[PDB]
């Protein structure tokens, strides 16, 4: 009788813990996306600077 | 030819691009290790919460 | 077009122009066509219902991103 | 080291020697550190709770296999 | 009373759905073990 209500409490607590773990995994994915974007911009600038300063400018 | 006096601009550009693409794979293995990571195996630090 | 396939609500947010453009005009243009112990129990069941409704909303948004990627692909 | 990552609890049994070796000593050596209609409704809810408990246990064991793979990898 | 009757049918449907889901999961794990035996 009381066991069913305690089981519903257990299900609710399990789903809350699973939600918090999914939040932590989303944070780990978002920090990887941030590192990906900053190195995208850095290597885009380095590639454009290299193809400008080393390939066209002396060879003209 | 194999003349060691001066190097061509195209071979220098190829070496440049090979160095940076190798650095790109050593960055992408790090971001793949950062991505697949769970709280049941690793604890997330405090200084990474503010900076990254 | 593969990057806009894996977008989730926990990272990105769908802008209103890509709401109104890639779902109404172009899919019709490209031929797509779509007592005290009892009190806590109600709180737990309401939390379960809220969690499942939020899960269905996130699944609807990720299906929306998949359909947008399909339209841009075509 | 990729075979031990995909070992499920339903098809394999975790031996006690990998318990005592690859979980306690080596994660410290390598700096890892981790009424007949009414009565069946209660029995159904009890069955749902016991199945979620069993599912949590098997998920813990498969994450334990993943951690063993990570230790062997490092 | 009329509102109470459909909830018990809902709980019974959830129980039957999870039991069929567990049987299907057991059969697909059986197929995985058959693949493992043939591979060895
Ligand atoms: C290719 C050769 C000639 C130079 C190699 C330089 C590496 C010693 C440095 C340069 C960029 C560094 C990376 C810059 C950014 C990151 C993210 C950082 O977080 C962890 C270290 C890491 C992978 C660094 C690892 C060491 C790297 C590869």
């Amino acid at each position: 009788i009381k066991e069913a209500i305690q089981s519903v409490k257990y299900i609710a607590e399990n789903m809350k813990a699973q939600n918090e773990a999914k939040e932590i995994q989303d944070d780990w994915k978002y920090v990887a996306m941030v590192i990906d974007r900053i190195f995208l911009w850095v290597f885009t600038l380095v590639c454009i600077l290299g193809t400008a300063g080393l390939f066209l400018q002396p060879l003209m | 030819p194999s003349t060691s006096l001066v190097i061509p601009l195209i071979g220098e550009y190829l070496l440049f691009t090979m160095i940076f693409v190798t650095l790109s794979i050593v960055i992408t293995v790090f971001v793949l290790n950062v991505h697949y990571r769970t709280p049941t195996t690793h604890t997330m630090p405090s200084w990474v919460k503010t900076v990254f | 077009v593969l990057n806009v396939h894996h977008r989730s609500p926990s990272t990105h947010t769908m802008a209103p122009w890509v709401k109104r453009c890639f779902l109404h005009k172009l899919p019709t243009f490209l031929f797509m066509k779509r007592r005290q112990d009892v009190q806590e129990a109600l709180e737990g069941v309401s939390f379960i219902a809220q969690h499942m409704k939020n899960d269905d909303e996130d699944q609807s948004v990720v299906e929306d991103w998949k359909y947008v990627a399909m339209v841009v692909d075509r």
